[PDB]
RNA sequence: ACCGGCGGACGGCUCAGUAACACGUCGGUAACCUACCCUCGGGAGGGGGAUAACCCCGGGAAACUGGGGCUAAUCCCCCAUAGGCCUGGGGUACUGGAAGGUCCCCAGGCCGAAAGGGAGCCGUAAGGCUCCGCCCGAGGAUGGGCCGGCGGCCGAUUAGGUAGUUGGUGGGGUAACGGCCCACCAAGCCGAAGAUCGGUACGGGCCGUGAGAGCGGGAGCCCGGAGAUGGACACUGAGACACGGGUCC
């Protein structure tokens, strides 16, 4: 199934509501890269995106880094290490956002 | 009242402080602890924008609906376990997710009772 | 203490004043709203009053009445005690708004000696 | 005093005509609201009771003064669309 | 310290597709809910009376709309603040007068004037398409505007295509489809009040709006949102577009 | 003058508090409310009831306020039908990038409308025309609510902070999603790339200066945010926990 992305769906099936691929969830907004730097918590991984940000002034750029909490549905068990895609949806819990839609690259 | 706004820590831990007073949108309401009794009893509720709730305190019938679509109107006995609290089931309290006993067996919550005003389950098989 | 009587006539729409001096208003006294009780002990006549050849069973109905101070009595409100009270509707309070709310000091249903004007209709 | 009609235009949803004029006269003082009035309706043979000059203004330096004026086509109509103080500075109503 | 909805419009804040002298005075018309949004479209007294000139003030103007001497598409406006938008047809039957409400290539509305015959047509592009109760198909035009046709005329209609209209009536003549070789009319953006005809069509993932490629009568190729693309013909335009 | 309707939640003032999704910008609400206004499709059937004003009698220094009688409404209430909300079983007709959405057919239920009122011109009458009106459904539009990525201040003579805290499973509540709250299950979450704590400060468009890089300010005008002696609460209303409404300390 198709459902707004150009990747491919994952292979097994959950019983998730919250995954957007098998249940109800639904996926709009930015979409984003990045590596999972945490998978500690249940259905649950902090995704962390490397970006140059440029100083006017001194005419440099300096490296910041992005974190996000995001879903994870049991069809997609991303682990610590992996390239992994995000999108924005509706709010999941305090700090959650985000869902995972696809594991580009395994660790 | 019962706030229902951002709340006071942070994600890292630290303390925040309310720039602005509570807000009259931001406030909830007391639980409608639905119980099985004899008679049913409901009141409406006045909302944000003039609208319209069904409030349901005391149940006493259910529309208990099988795989074949037929739905009956019965009597609600007791509540067997209800998984949202532990004190639900000896307290006899209806939520979405609760199982009770009726005339026709045993039934599973499938419609919010303090949101929607009536008692509508699945049968058991 | 003494009592000033409003006595209305239902059945014609006329009123009277009356005072009380120092007897029947002990009988008056202990009353509550609504207390029926009959014109005869009350010491009036309330034939020449009205001009009327009213009925020997005419009795007189508490309704209401003010205290010295000019406060109301609510019938709502038991024992003979002057509290404030949080009102939106009924004796003591004039809504003037949509849906405001204004405290007030009211008195309570049982007539007291501090009560200065008793207000009773006739009933045949 | 020489009174040039730059523009006449015909409003029919009002049922008017406002007129744009200049008044050409070096050397003399402003013309007075009742000489102007009477030389615009000599010349455009428009009626005396439902003329009403709005302004005639003056410029810094200048021999030309700028007036506007409106004709209407009936007496009522002028009552009912024009301001009561504009009529009073006319000289229209006795108020 | 907000308690509730606005009542009042600064001159300084008012929409820039207006042609409004922005320092003159304080205070502007704040436009009533109506057809069409706040960015394409005034109030119907700044037509009246700093556009048309028919009026000096805001009193004999709100005269003139009370005796009904102004009409909006085929319908009398009384109301001062009534929205008047893009492709709206203004009527003066008393002086014979009918223009069309368009933007130009700055982006700020104007009158242009067109003739009895097209008086009554006013274009309207299908903005969404829905179903009601009875099986009935339901379309949403660019002012708001709803129609509604049966179930049969389903493959008839379709997003992004225009619907002439006779007004007041209310009655359709003909559908103009969103297709290749089609002309259109830009209404917002960059390339506004530009004309041409259909291209292609590029459609994005996730939901970012389609983009349009329109060659105009010179040969240049320029794009565009498909919903800013306006349809206003087969192969030339039904309708004085200049 | 009174009843009744609408408005009084906008405008006007100030910068106290706030280092925070408060502000700027770009995106979402497929997770939400909206009186006044615009369009299309429908309806306005049957009944009851008080009271203001006015009259009689007053109480109180006032502020305010009591009893009886007699009345009308676009005032209030009831019945019916339309209609809304939930759940169960089926068909896939629609918009969308994608349907917990819309539409259609059965079933169990709860909630549940209206002012055919007013004016004018005709018409013997009946009845007709025009204007301003009332209720429901689907959309808009207008003003908001909530959410996300990014950006913008100093102090390490402040190095550990958090314990509803981080996440989940099931619910409650909200107009809405959400530890917002609750029950249960785990130990998570933040941090030397400056956590936590402390100081200062409404944020921006902009303003001052300099050849420029930059440095400094950000009261007056515009947009956004807060406050009404310091706090905490609620009623009515689409909109407030409300500067010229209410209660308590
Ligand atoms: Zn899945």
């Amino acid at each position: 199934r198709d459902i707004g992305l150009r990747v491919q769906p994952p292979a097994e099936k959950c019983d998730d509501p919250k995954c957007p691929w098998h249940g109800n969830l639904k996926i709009h907004g930015r979409v984003f890269e990045g590596i999972v730097v945490s998978d500690k918590p249940r259905k649950t991984v902090t995704v962390e995106r490397q970006y140059y940000f440029y100083l006017n002034k001194y005419e440099r750029y300096e490296l910041r880094r992005s974190k996000i909490h995001a879903h994870n549905p049991p069809c997609i068990n991303a682990k610590v290490g992996d390239k992994v895609l995000i999108a924005e949806t509706r709010p999941l819990s305090k700090t959650k956002h985000f869902v995972v839609v696809a594991v580009l690259e395994r660790a | 009242a019962i706030w229902q706004g951002r709340s006071l820590k942070k994600p890292s831990g630290g303390r925040i402080v309310l720039a602005r007073k509570k807000r009259k949108r931001e406030l909830g309401r007391e639980p409608s602890n639905t119980r099985v009794a004899e008679q049913d009893k409901r009141k409406i509720i006045r909302t944000y924008g003039g609208n319209r709730k069904v409030r349901l305190t005391a149940a006493a019938y259910a529309n208990v609906f099988d795989k074949s679509g037929k739905g009956r109107k019965v009597r609600i006995i007791r509540v067997i376990e209800n998984p949202a609290n532990r004190q639900f089931a000896r307290r006899n309290i209806i939520t979405k997710g609760a199982i009770i006993e009726t005339e026709i067996g045993k039934a599973k919550v499938t419609s919010r009772p303090g949101q929607d005003g009536v008692v509508n389950a699945i049968l058991l098989e | 203490a003494t009592f000033k009587l409003v006595i209305s006539d239902p059945k014609s729409g006329i009123a009277k004043q009356v005072e009380i001096t120092g007897a029947e208003t002990e009988k008056l006294i202990g009353k509550r709203i609504g207390d029926q009780i009959p014109a005869k002990e009350l010491n009036i006549n309330l034939n020449e009053l009205f001009g009327k050849e009213f009925p020997e069973d005419v009795k007189l109905e508490i309704r209401g009445g003010t205290d010295k101070d000019g406060f109301p009595m609510r019938p709502d409100i038991h024992g003979p005690r002057r509290v404030r009270v949080l009102l939106s509707k009924g004796p003591g309070f004039r809504p003037k708004e949509k849906g405001e709310r204004r405290k007030k000091t009211v008195r309570g249903n049982t007539i007291s000696p501090e009560i200065v004007q008793v207000n009773v209709k006739l009933v045949y | 005093m020489e009174i040039r009609i730059k523009e006449i235009k015909e409003n029919k949803l009002i049922g008017r005509k406002e007129i744009y004029f200049e008044i050409y006269h070096p050397g003399e003082p402003t013309p007075s609201r009742k000489d102007v009035k009477g030389k615009l309706v000599a010349m455009l043979d428009l009626n005396p009771e439902t003329t009403v000059i709005q302004y005639i203004r003056s410029y810094f330096g200048s021999y030309i003064s700028k007036g506007y004026a409106k004709a209407y086509d009936s007496k009522e109509r002028m009552l009912y669309i024009e301001p009561e103080y504009i009529l009073i500075r006319d000289g229209l109503i006795e108020k | 310290a907000r308690k509730g909805p606005k009542r009042h419009l600064k001159r300084l804040a008012a929409p820039t597709s207006w042609y409004i002298e922005r320092k003159a005075y304080k205070w502007a018309v704040r436009p009533r809910p109506g057809p069409h949004n706040m960015r394409t479209s005034i109030p119907l007294l700044y037509i009246v009376r700093d556009y048309l000139g028919y009026a000096k003030t805001a009193r004999e103007a709100r005269k003139i709309l009370n005796e009904g001497k102004f009409l909006v598409d085929g319908r009398v406006r009384k109301d001062y603040k009534f929205p008047v938008g893009i492709m709206d047809v203004v009527s003066i039957p008393e002086t014979g007068e009918h223009y069309r409400v368009l933007p130009n290539r700055i982006g700020k509305l104007i009158l242009h004037p067109i003739s009895e015959d097209e008086a009554f047509i006013k274009p309207l592009r299908i903005r969404n398409k829905r179903m009601i109760k009875g099986a009935r198909v339901q379309l949403n035009f660019h002012d708001g505007t709803n129609h509604i046709v049966s179930i049969a005329e389903k493959d008839n209609y379709f997003t992004s295509y225009t619907v002439l209209m006779k007004v007041p009536e209310r009655e359709i003549l003909e559908v103009l489809p969103f297709e290749k070789g089609a002309y259109v009319f830009v209404t917002q953006g960059k390339n506004v009040a530009r004309k041409g005809r259909i291209v292609e069509i590029k459609r994005f993932p996730m939901g970012w709006p389609d983009v349009v490629t329109i060659e105009d009568e010179e040969g240049e190729l320029f794009d565009t949102l498909k919903e800013y693309a306006f349809v206003v013909g087969t192969d030339k335009p039904k309708i004085s577009l200049p």
